RNA sequence: GGACCUGGCGGUGCUUCAUAUCCCUCUAGAGGAGCCUGUUCUGUAAUCGAUAAACCCCGAUCAACCUCACCACCUCUUGCUCAGCCUAUAUACCGCCAUCUUCAGCAAACCCUGAUGAAGGCUACAAAGUAAGCGCAAGUACCCACGUAAAGACGUUAGGUCAAGGUGUAGCCCAUGAGGUGGCAAGAAAUGGGCUACAUUUUCUACCCCAGAAACGAUAGCCCUUAUGAAAUAAGGGUCGAAGGUGGAUUUAG
């Protein structure tokens, strides 16, 4: 890259400058430092996860319009909860969560798999082996599958966003064609028990 | 040596006549002039400096030997001669010598200098070998002398850019602090004009910032800075931009905003901007195309087969 | 004593183009409009028929000055991708310097 | 064209495919005839731009052509390269004496032939297979003193040079009896080849391996006689030899081995004893214990020939001197 | 491997003058440009025909002075100049040379409607750079 | 005299020696010209040169008394010709207040003339490239100047239909 | 036949690594469709060259005539040239490249070990190696010292090119030379690489990012203009309105 290795990557948080930790400002002092780039803000309403999958949504680097969807999705969550809240039905304080960005993280959080499968050839044939997954790969595998899920085609001519925050609504309470798949996924996981000996770490 | 000799008076005569040529008359004058002098009267233009038209005293141009180690009659003059590298095996000894005395009464070089300093070739090991020994010596704790034996070798380095150079503060018109700062980005300039009190608004080439930039994220980032700050409203901008598109003239005003910024908020704070990373010109800029590949690094397809 | 055959080729076409340029202009002139008669046009569109090929100003091929060859050839210096090549490395071409880029 | 033309060096280097002539000509000379004041011409002045008769330029022509034929010769004459044991092969063939040392150090003395040149070859890993010349020199200056080497490089003359310098530098000195003799036969298994030399007197000649009389020549041995049994490796021949002529006493070293004297008696003189060689020093009074019937390990070959019991018909053949 | 103008290292032997030691790729860099003409400049005209006037103008040299270009010319112009710098060997008579030099200039001038007045340095070996 | 040494010094050696150098022979050079000798130039032709009036700077006082600017320019090439057609063209910038003659024909010699006139300055500016001469096309441009200001003066019947 | 030495190779052992590379991992593609344009094979009286990595929008920063070499028919003979030949040899070559190379080695000249064999020459608490020179590096260009260009020796592959130009050798020299008129290219097919889609993150219109409608795709022709030009290949307009309804084994790039 254009910065050289002398570049350290910059940390934005500015609550972390509210207050060793001289010692690594003195650091940071005497050293270069890289440019902030363009998501990750300064802002109190920013959250990272969301930022993430809105650039795992993103296809041909059209960021803007991505971002709108994202919105979206969320404003139709919104609405729904609202919907089901305060006209029509009972007020159920409990059981409906309206923060939108709670749900897509419950949401997030239902559709992590505590196992996946890497395929390992041995003899002359290919095994698919259980393995435990690092958080990250987990948290890429929730939003990916996701996304997967909302482009299908088999839901044809209907828009996004809703479908996506359809989609989340289910994830929210344990339903859902993301949830079917991770069950699955453990499901063969279970099924191939005895092949963890094949696995090498 | 009887040449380089008679080099040096020719020199010294040409620089002479460069003298009485040029519209400065004394004989003597500075090394400087007579480049200038050069440069003026044999401009060359080619990018490698050592390429270009030069004279000077033939004792800085000429790499210098140790020419003569014996004298008439064989019998070298050096008493470690027959070891070959003379020099920095005497150089080892004292070192040893004098680490010795040491123990009885109770940054650094770099390869190319060392060997500038010497003459003789040196290998990386042997480099390697002295520097532990002078590492030691160090440690060891010792006299004056040995300092400055030392100090010979160790040379300074000078520690630039840390600190922000701070803009000043003006008034124009009427009695108003406004500071200017101009940032660039991915070829997009911007100047910024902060104004020290005025809560408000941004006008980018006297539109207000919220048409000038209809998306939620340029916005943002034409906040930032401030944001970081603390002082978010309390500021009035005017801000010339130009080139580039959108997201990238954005970015430029965020960095001219937080150059304006830096001019008048406490060091500490500046300091902690830095560190954060919106007060250093990213000079990440679209890659030129190669002629054998499709964009600026994808290449063409079958490569394997 | 120009480098092959087609060279000469060229050359005579070129020749015979500007000998008898001005005619055909002057007949296309005749030609391209909506103005006047068509009778007229066909006449002066038979006349541009039966005048010789090769005053044709289309038939003119561009070649290298050096070493007849058809491609390749720079308009600026009419000289092929490897004789210019050859001139300009040597260093025989001012400005000419390889784009290190 | 013009244009289509080029220079000469490159034209010579296409001719050539050595990568997988303006000697005659005169600055003024022309096929016209012609005469200027700065070339062809006297030196400015006649001073007249004159022309050649028709006659005068074609007398030119034939002359330059002669001129030219004249070259051709020159360049196509054979110079007669001395035969060494064979022609076509580096044998007995002399180079020059070995090039002068650093300081100086002349070597106008000693004299350089060859013994064996091999095309050896080695496979290696991009470059293929590499044809190197290796060459066994040796060198001797008479007076006996002489020496040897084995230089190799990619070129021939290189490793000839490289040779004779490295023969230069290892010299052995071999004692002779008189100028013309070893002091006595030899018999020494170098490796795998046998060599029994036997001393000889005056007018015998060198009747030995070609290679053999070639470094006995060299060294200032003039007159014996050698059997090679065995291999015959050229290298192995060569170092055994050298060290047979090392290690031989002399009839002095003997006498001071042993006390006595070293008292020849000749068949050709009479039963005179002649002293060859007395102790420089003391005498053993105790004569040598002559225990008869003497226990030496002795060659059967020299028995036979002794004997006359073998005949082969290629053994005393009469040769060219030496 | 590219290998335009480079000349190629065979062994330790080849004398190799300055100019012709060093590849293309330095021709900004570490050499200079032997023509020297407005043509290449942009806008401006007249390149194309100025090429053909510099490759005759060389070969002509060459073929005049057979054994005494010591290296490559330098050809220059201003305005309606036509000036060389040859480097030339001390090997025929300098009368020779003389007479050589005004029919150049002569004949040079009458062929391209250009007053020339070519300048000759006389070095006595050609100036070496590498024994490459 | 200076012993200049021009060249990339050789791995372990020096820069080449005055006596035998292409580069510097390359090299434009400005060994006359020294400060001294253009210094003398410029003394001995201090004739020749007739120093210009008190019409000031500012560019205004020359605007006042002399109105109209034409500038015409011309092409220093290299080798045998000289012809080069881009100097020929000549452009006419005339600022219309400094005209100061005209009432209604402000408003009629605007819509004769489309392209020039512009409104921040009020500079016509007419740009002649017909003719090959350059002082042919000057004329013309001055005629064609003076042609259209008579025009723009003289109004005629059918105007009426605005 | 034996025993070596140097290489090459080993579905050869150990150790350590490839940070778009070897796998798992990412992102977007190709292979399925229509076209566009190359190759092959077929057709044609009718080019040639490249043709595993290292050919296949390649020589071509361009084939209507030209170009042009090709084929048919008709002429010309000191002929644009003190001839000519795009005739044969890229296994005679120069020149200009590919390739390992996204790599760090290659070397003259000495000296030493191999009883003076082909050969080999490593140990910093150092056991025999020393070295000009070329390369890497260093300097340079571009937006810096980062990055990307450029650069990259010796060899490899008798790698590419006698049709860029030049030329060794061997041929044709009332023809393998030269000039004219016309023509030659079309796909039963196979395959390579592009473009465009297959739609709702979409299509159209506005605006060039707060809108309002819709529930595609865009060739192939068909006609009609326009541009070019002696002469029709491109550009536009109508008309029509294919297949395709996200692509298998495999594989490409970052
Ligand atoms: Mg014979
Ligand atoms: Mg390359
Ligand atoms: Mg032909
Ligand atoms: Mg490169
Ligand atoms: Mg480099
Ligand atoms: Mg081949
Ligand atoms: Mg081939």
């Amino acid at each position: 890259s254009r910065y050289s290795p002398e570049f350290k990557d910059p940390l934005i948080d500015k609550e972390y400058y509210r207050k060793e930790e001289k010692y690594v400002r003195e650091l940071k002092k005497t050293q270069l430092i890289k440019a902030a780039p363009a998501g990750k803000t300064s802002s109190v309403f920013e959250d990272p996860v969301i930022s993430k999958f809105t650039n795992m949504m993103m296809i041909g680097g059209n960021k803007v319009l991505a971002r709108s969807l994202m919105i979206q999705t969320l404003e139709a969550v919104k609405r729904k909860q609202f919907e089901k809240y305060h006209a029509a039905s009972a007020e159920e304080q409990a059981t409906i969560e309206r923060n939108p960005y709670t749900i897509f993280h419950q949401a997030l959080k239902n559709c992590e798999p505590m196992i996946g499968l890497v395929p390992i050839l041995k003899g002359g044939r290919f095994y698919q082996v259980p393995v435990p997954l690092p958080d990250r790969r987990r948290r890429f595998l929730a939003m990916k599958w996701m996304i997967t899920e909302c482009r299908d085609k088999k839901h044809q001519r209907t828009l996004m966003p809703e479908k996506l925050s359809h989609k989340l609504l289910e994830a929210f309470h344990n339903q859902g064609p993301v949830i079917k798949r991770k069950h699955d996924l453990h499901k063969m996981a279970e099924a191939n028990r005895a092949l963890a000996h094949y696995r090498w770490w | 040596e009887d040449f380089i000799k008679k080099q040096i008076e020719e020199f010294n005569i040409g620089k002479r006549h460069l003298a009485n040529m040029m519209g400065e008359d004394p004989e003597t004058f500075t090394q400087e002039d007579i480049d200038r002098a050069i440069a003026y009267l044999f401009p060359s233009g080619l990018f490698e400096k050592r390429a270009r038209p030069v004279m000077k005293h033939p004792e800085q141009i000429f790499p210098r030997q140790r020419a003569i180690q014996w004298g008439e009659d064989g019998r070298p003059f050096h008493y470690l001669f027959y070891t070959g590298k003379q020099s920095y095996y005497s150089l080892m000894h004292d070192v040893y010598g004098m680490l010795l005395n040491l123990e009885k009464h109770q940054r650094w070089l770099i390869k190319e200098e060392l060997e500038e300093m010497l003459v003789e070739k040196l290998s990386d090991l042997d480099y390697m070998q002295f520097i532990r020994l002078l590492e030691k010596l160090l440690t060891s704790q010792c006299g004056a002398a040995e300092e400055e034996f030392v100090q010979r070798f160790r040379r300074s380095v000078t520690l630039e850019s840390k600190k922000q150079l701070i803009e000043p503060v003006q008034y124009d018109e009427q009695g108003m602090a406004f500071s200017k700062s101009e940032g660039k980005r991915k070829t997009a300039k911007a100047e910024a004009i902060v104004y020290k009190h005025g809560s408000g608004r941004i006008k980018v080439n006297g539109i207000d910032y919220q048409l000038y930039f209809p998306i939620t994220q340029d916005r943002e980032q034409l906040m930032f800075p401030f944001h970081f700050v603390d002082r978010l409203g309390k500021h009035d901008v005017t801000c010339t931009v130009s080139g580039g598109g959108r997201s990238a003239q954005a970015g430029a005003i965020r960095l001219a905003m937080a150059k304006a910024l830096c001019s008048f908020v406490t060091e500490d704070e500046v300091e902690w901007m830095r560190q954060a990373g919106l007060l250093t010109t990213d000079p990440r800029v679209r890659e030129r195309k190669k002629p054998g590949q499709e964009g600026a690094r994808r290449k063409f397809t079958w490569k394997k087969r | 004593h120009y480098v092959d055959w087609r060279m000469w080729r060229d050359v005579k076409r070129r020749k015979m183009a500007y000998e008898y340029a001005d005619e055909r202009l002057r007949i296309n002139s005749l030609r391209k409009n909506t103005i006047l008669p068509k009778i007229l046009q066909d006449v002066a569109d038979e006349e541009i028929a039966a005048l010789p090929r090769d005053s044709c100003p289309v038939r003119i091929r561009n070649r290298c000055v050096m070493t007849s060859r058809p491609r390749g050839v720079k308009r600026r210096w009419r000289l092929s991708r490897i004789v210019f090549r050859h001139l300009a490395d040597h260093g025989q071409l001012s400005g000419i310097q390889r784009a290190t880029w | 064209s013009f244009f289509t033309k080029l220079t000469a060096d490159e034209l010579w280097k296409g001719a050539l495919a050595e990568t997988g002539l303006n000697r005659g000509q005169i600055i003024g000379e022309g096929r016209y005839g012609f005469l200027w004041p700065g070339l062809n011409v006297p030196l400015m002045k006649v001073q007249t731009i004159a022309q050649r008769s028709k006659e005068e330029q074609e007398k030119v022509e034939a002359d330059m052509i002669q001129q030219r034929e004249e070259w051709d010769r020159k360049k196509k004459m054979k110079v007669k390269r001395e035969r060494g044991w064979s022609g076509n092969s580096w044998g007995g063939i002399s180079l020059g004496p070995p090039d002068p040392g650093p300081c100086g150090e002349t070597y106008e003395d000693f004299d350089t032939r060859i013994l064996e040149v091999r095309n050896v070859f080695t496979m290696t890993a991009k470059e293929g297979r590499k044809k190197s010349i290796r060459v066994l020199v040796a060198v001797g200056n008479g007076k006996g003193a002489a020496g040897f080497s084995i230089g190799k490089a990619t070129d021939r003359m290189d490793a000839f040079r490289k040779a004779k310098n490295r023969a230069v530098h290892h010299l052995h000195y071999i004692e002779r009896y008189e100028d013309h003799t070893i002091f006595h036969d030899i018999s020494l298994r170098f490796k795998r080849t046998h060599i029994k030399m036997k001393k000889q007197p005056k007018g015998y000649g060198l009747r030995c391996h070609r290679a053999i009389i070639t470094i006995c020549r060299l060294i200032g041995i003039k007159d014996m006689y050698a059997k090679v049994s065995g291999s015959i490796n050229m290298l192995s021949l060569t170092q055994g030899l050298f060290r047979g002529l090392s290690r031989q006493e002399t009839h002095q070293q003997l006498a001071d081995k042993k006390g006595l004297h070293v008292v020849e008696i000749r068949e050709e003189c009479g039963p005179l004893p002649i002293v060859v060689a007395s102790p420089r020093g003391p005498l053993r009074k105790d004569p040598e214990p002559e225990d008869e019937v003497p226990d030496v390990k002795l060659d059967w070959e020299d028995v036979k020939t002794a004997q006359g019991m073998k005949r082969s018909v290629w053994s005393n053949l009469k040769r060219a001197a030496t | 491997k590219n290998r335009a103008a480079r000349v190629r290292v065979s062994k330790g032997d080849k004398p190799v003058t300055y100019e012709e030691a060093h590849a293309p790729h330095y021709i900004a860099h570490r050499k200079g440009w032997l023509s020297l003409h407005t043509g290449n400049l942009d806008g401006e005209d007249h390149a194309a025909e100025r090429t053909v006037e510099d490759v005759f103008l060389r070969k002509f040299m060459w073929g005049t002075f057979p054994g005494c270009l010591a290296d490559q010319l330098v050809l220059k112009r201003r305005g309606n100049q036509l000036e060389i710098c040859a480097v030339v060997l001390r090997q025929l008579s300098p009368h020779k040379y003389y007479f050589l030099v005004g029919y150049s200039e002569t004949l040079l001038s009458y062929f391209y409607k250009c007053p020339v007045r070519l300048h000759l340095q006389t070095v006595p070996s050609k100036v070496v750079y590498k024994y490459l | 005299p200076l012993p200049v040494r021009m060249g990339y010094p050789v791995k372990k050696g020096v820069p080449m020696a005055k006596e035998g150098n292409l580069e510097l022979l390359k090299i434009p050079n400005f060994l006359h010209l020294t400060p001294v000798a253009i210094k003398k130039h410029c003394e001995a032709l201090k004739d020749f040169c007739t120093e210009w009036p008190a019409a000031l700077d500012s560019d205004e006082k020359c605007e006042k008394h002399f109105p109209i600017e034409i500038d015409s320019t011309d092409y220093v090439s290299s080798g045998p010709s000289v012809r080069n057609p881009r100097a020929r063209v000549v452009v006419l910038r005339v600022k219309l207040s400094s005209l100061n003659l005209d009432d209604h024909a402000k408003k009629k010699l605007i819509k004769l003339v489309g392209e020039r006139y512009c409104k921040t300055t009020d500079v016509l500016t007419i740009k002649t490239d017909r003719c090959p001469l350059r002082r042919q096309n000057y004329d013309y441009a001055v005629y064609l100047l003076t042609v259209l200001y008579h025009e723009s003066w003289n109004t005629e019947e059918w105007e009426k239909s605005k």
